[PDB]
């Protein structure tokens, strides 16, 4: 009704002149958001002996109160590829490593995971095993030392294996034919694959995961939850910031 | 007016099917009618029938209900209409929308239920495609949905892609009676593979 | 989004990344 | 032969969000073709495109009654920390980042009965001592007059008035780039009926879209919640 | 003039499969013309063009008899992980990969004498319960009625139905990534003879072959063995 | 197949690799 | 493939003012476009084009009065660490750099009363034994005759006489490159007034500005006060 | 002013520094 | 005199150098 | 003979060697 303003008829309202751009909108663009490092996870060692289980590397249906958790749930299906950093922090004295070799073994979705050492090295009297799945071939095996590392790190980027040509975040049915609660909002290879860290270290020390996921796709946006609590009736939320009255 | 969910139907077979499918004309699968309950005074804002497409009436839904029922995967949209009876006198509002891959159900999974959805999700509903049931205004809402899904077709007895959401944002005040909730819906360019055993 | 080198295509674009069909 | 190079101190550190990719170790992979509706590219679009309830005293609405007049129904501070922008998808959406720019965009939906009107005064109040109470003291500023039974539904723009070019997603105790002043809507009439005994009240749902203007910028990490 | 230069966080490591080559400290080999028939370059391509016998029950057949109707004479779950698929090329090239994508070509050889005839209903039943017990109950599905003494061999495509992409080549407790199905094989009649006491019953070879669009991703290493 | 990187020929194709009559 | 490389000694070190950047971690940020009035890119053009007021025993002038003659009333070295520069633009500038060339610009400014009058004689006298101590002495040298009561202003400049093409900016005990003379301005007459009971003496205000020819080289780091 | 290397531009123009409007 | 590599301009001859006038 | 780098000539011909007259 009338439209454009100072008459102050029913329906009437004021002129607005919209404010030009600056930004361009640089900052929303899914992609950007999301290619950069996350530290989302931490995670143990296991001995190079034994049969350990596989990581699988699953940041969908978190809870985590962190950027990317809530983030990763803002859409229905997803499609990225991945870049990892991987750590690994002393949680006791750096001395008690000389060497500390750690194999890192990544596994493509639908991957066989059973593993017991299996291959000996020799040397000397004393030998150092270690597991079938951690040996370099098929897959990639990183291995780093750390010890007088100057990052105790490794990194290397990977890509989509799922079968699925879009991960669902989110599944209304099951993924087994038996409809157990357990295979609920479930589907197999809804993932980035998974891996194995295995060392000499296992003790001493834990990890840190770090994901990245360049070219991020996503469909169907969702509602974005809270993250704070709701502020008095008519009030503001007030938090700590660089800004802020001295 | 109708709102498409997303996009448009389309009637492209599934890309990872290598076997015979079967396009389902309109008078094979056609059109049912249901009422999905009724609205009352003393429900609160945030209540909502959850129906998931279509897995619970899926035995009501006759003639496609018999030709789904004799094979394993199917791709199809739907194509809803929710009304609503109410009078003149009558007070609030609800929306309703369509979700892709809906979940809270507490795996009552598949079955048309009633729960009352969490403050930031019926606030914010209205970011997947639907429609608002004003009672001033209007008494229909009108929704077309594609196919969706993780992969180009599915099973419905283990997969609902689309579930419809009615939501009461505003309570029903005015005349003592309740307000039918109404909805038609009808499978389409449904398309079917791989037809199972005899039942024997 | 977010590369920014001129060495980011220091390995050809079907080695670094996946490809779409 | 050999090249001669020289280290730079930052040298072996981490630095998370480098402008650069790892090494690829699982070359040749080709992914199927995804077809599926929906793709969004920009977050800032679909909150454009899109409307959220607010959430006034925990409902998504604010309600006139046959006696109301005077003081303001509804109330909140421009700023997208305020309580009433608490559930919607715009003030979600903007905890990733540290500032914003534009105007919202607020509509009122009208749902009492059809037998039912009553008409609203909205104002936009620019910062200032202290907020109106009534509104004979509002109507001084930018408003508008929604009867209602005239259009069920109103559309009202908050504008960005600030020396600013951004100003803080963040809020806090008052700062001259934290709040932007105050949306205030009044019952210029009180709602009449056909019969008071069956509608005495009704509900004005209010919903919020992120302006034509609208922006965010500075992505940033999730504080200790609070 | 040395070049800064900064040293990523991955540095020293080794990374197995990088796409690169180590340095070569034995050059200039110019090797010698091999000429040598039968080069192959991929996998795939033997995989279709040959084809290798089942193991049904440790042998490469199963046996039609002059009494047998009803139940079925094979069957075999639709996954490369089956049982009858142990033996043959393309179950075993298939270990070295994750996933599949593809129809499976089967073909029957029926190796009874001159003298002898029968007849087959090959079916293919998708996921379901249970599996069909008899033939009147499989005959609803997806079958092809094999008449020996019209053809002594007969080709049937296993298909590839499902809603994923590619479905795992190691199996498991039943997934919907995990099997497809079974292939089932009737006998339609019992096998005649010209005299019984000569001929009492007659061997179909089973051979698999790689479909025309079958094929093989994601290189992975072997586990323990079981 | 699996050299993927502009510099997979930083040494001429004579001194990395064999060459075939 | 892997490049060889040389690790130059200079290794893992610091050097500040290397010319080169460090790696970006925050990309993409576009900037509000900044209007304002009144950007300068060169410190030296606000010295060429801009005045300041020297320090003669603490005030921006020297006086003239009714009983005058022979002895300087104005005396500086020419060094930028003379005390008369002081608080000037130029002189503080000055102290970032190591080295100058070129000449100052000193304008006289008479504010006495229009019905008072005095004339001055300004004289630029080169490094010697010993300074002029009567301007008949110094009257030998460079200099100009300023009336008074023909222009009230007026400019004189310093010019830049030396052997080697850049003079320091920190002086100290005399050197070939540390000083240029002296620079002195002497009453040709005593002040007239109208009325000596009200008018007795009268204030030359001394302003000085980098000459057209005048540059500073060499940023240099403060050293400690003195 | 001081920046002096040819690999001043290692990194492109919009992530090295901000831009202008 | 003396500098032979092809890296010898990695910073610019302002930079690197004095200039004569 | 034995220098296949594409960086054999990273100095210059008359630095990295002697020359003949």
């Amino acid at each position: 009704v009338t439209n454009v303003g100072e008459d102050g008829e029913p329906g009437e309202t004021e002129p607005r002149h919209a404010l030009s751009p600056v930004d361009m909108h640089v900052h929303t663009d899914v992609s950007f958001l999301l290619d950069r490092f996350f530290d989302v996870e931490t995670l143990e060692l296991s001995n190079l002996t034994g049969s350990p289980a596989t990581h699988v590397l699953d940041p969908f249906g978190s809870t985590a109160q962190l950027a990317w958790a809530r983030l990763l749930n803002t859409c229905t299906y997803f499609f990225s590829d991945l870049e990892l950093s991987i750590q690994f922090k002393f949680t006791t004295t750096p001395s008690s490593v000389g060497e500390g070799f750690v194999w890192v073994k990544w596994f493509p979705v639908g991957a066989p995971t059973k593993t017991t050492d299996a291959w000996q090295l020799e040397g000397g009297g004393n030998s150092v095993r270690i597991q079938q799945l951690a040996v370099a071939g098929m897959s990639p095996t990183v291995v780093f030392k750390i010890a007088g590392s100057r990052s105790q790190a490794c990194g290397f980027s990977v890509p989509y294996t799922s079968m699925w040509r879009v991960v669902p975040v989110f599944y209304n049915g099951w993924g087994a034919p038996t409809k157990e609660k357990a295979t609920y909002n479930w589907l197999p290879g809804a993932h980035f694959g998974s891996i194995l860290l295995t060392s000499d270290a296992h003790d001493k020390g834990g990890c840190y995961l770090r994901y990245r996921f360049p070219r991020a796709n996503m469909y169907c946006p969702r509602p974005i939850p809270p993250a704070f609590t709701r502020p008095a009736d008519k009030t503001r939320h007030k938090f700590p910031t660089n800004i802020n009255k001295q | 007016g109708t709102t498409y969910c997303y996009s448009k139907p389309d009637g492209r077979p599934p890309s990872t099917v290598s076997d015979p499918v079967t396009r389902l004309g309109p008078t094979l699968s056609r059109h049912y009618t249901f009422k999905v309950g009724e609205w009352p005074h003393s429900q609160s804002h945030g209540h909502a029938w959850i129906c998931p497409l279509p897995s619970d009436k899926l035995k009501k839904m006759g003639s496609f209900h018999e030709v789904v029922k004799a094979h394993h995967l199917v791709k199809n949209g739907w194509d809803v209409v929710v009304q609503v009876n109410a009078s003149f006198a009558h007070s609030g509002a609800l929306c309703v929308a369509a979700v892709p891959e809906y979940e809270h159900t507490h795996e009552k999974a598949l079955k048309w239920s009633e729960l009352e959805e969490p403050a930031y999700t019926y606030q914010q509903l209205s970011v997947f495609p639907h429609q608002l049931l004003n009672l001033r205004t209007n008494s229909s809402v009108h929704l077309v949905m594609p196919y969706i899904g993780p992969g180009p077709t599915t099973n419905l007895t283990l997969h609902n892609p689309w579930t419809i959401v009615i939501l009461i944002l505003s309570e029903l005040t005015g005349p003592g009676q309740t307000v039918p909730v109404t909805m038609s819906v009808a499978p389409i360019d449904a398309m079917v593979n791989g037809p199972l055993p005899n039942p024997e | 989004g977010n590369s920014g080198s001129i060495v980011q295509n220091f390995y050809m674009q079907q080695y670094q990344n996946s490809i779409d069909a | 032969a050999p090249i001669r190079v020289v280290s730079v101190p930052e040298s072996d550190s981490f630095m998370s969000s480098v402008p650069d990719n790892s090494t690829p170790l699982y070359p040749k992979v080709v992914v199927p073709p995804r077809q599926v509706p929906g793709r969004f590219t920009n977050f800032i679009d679909v909150a454009k495109q899109t409307y959220s309830f607010c959430s006034i005293s925990g409902k998504p609405y604010f309600e006139v009654t046959n006696t109301s007049g005077d003081e303001p129904l509804f109330q909140m501070d421009v700023s997208l920390s305020a309580a009433e922008l608490h559930g919607t998808y715009v003030a979600s959406l903007s905890s990733f980042f540290a500032q914003y720019r534009g105007s919202l965009n607020f509509n009122f939906i009208f749902t009492g009965a059809a037998a039912t009107k009553a008409k609203f005064l909205v104002a936009f109040v620019p910062p200032h001592s202290a907020a109106p109470k009534t509104r004979d003291e509002a109507m001084a500023c930018i408003h508008a007059v929604w009867d209602v039974g005239l259009n069920s539904a109103f559309s009202f723009n908050v504008p960005y008035s600030s020396p600013a070019d951004f100003m803080a997603v963040y809020s806090a105790e008052a700062t001259v780039v934290n709040v932007s002043g105050w949306l205030q809507v009044y019952a210029l009439t009180a709602l009449t009926s056909t019969d008071i005994a069956v509608n005495s009240k009704g509900r004005v749902l209010v919903a919020v879209s992120a302006g034509p203007d609208f922006s965010l910028r500075h992505p940033v990490d999730l504080p200790d919640k609070q």
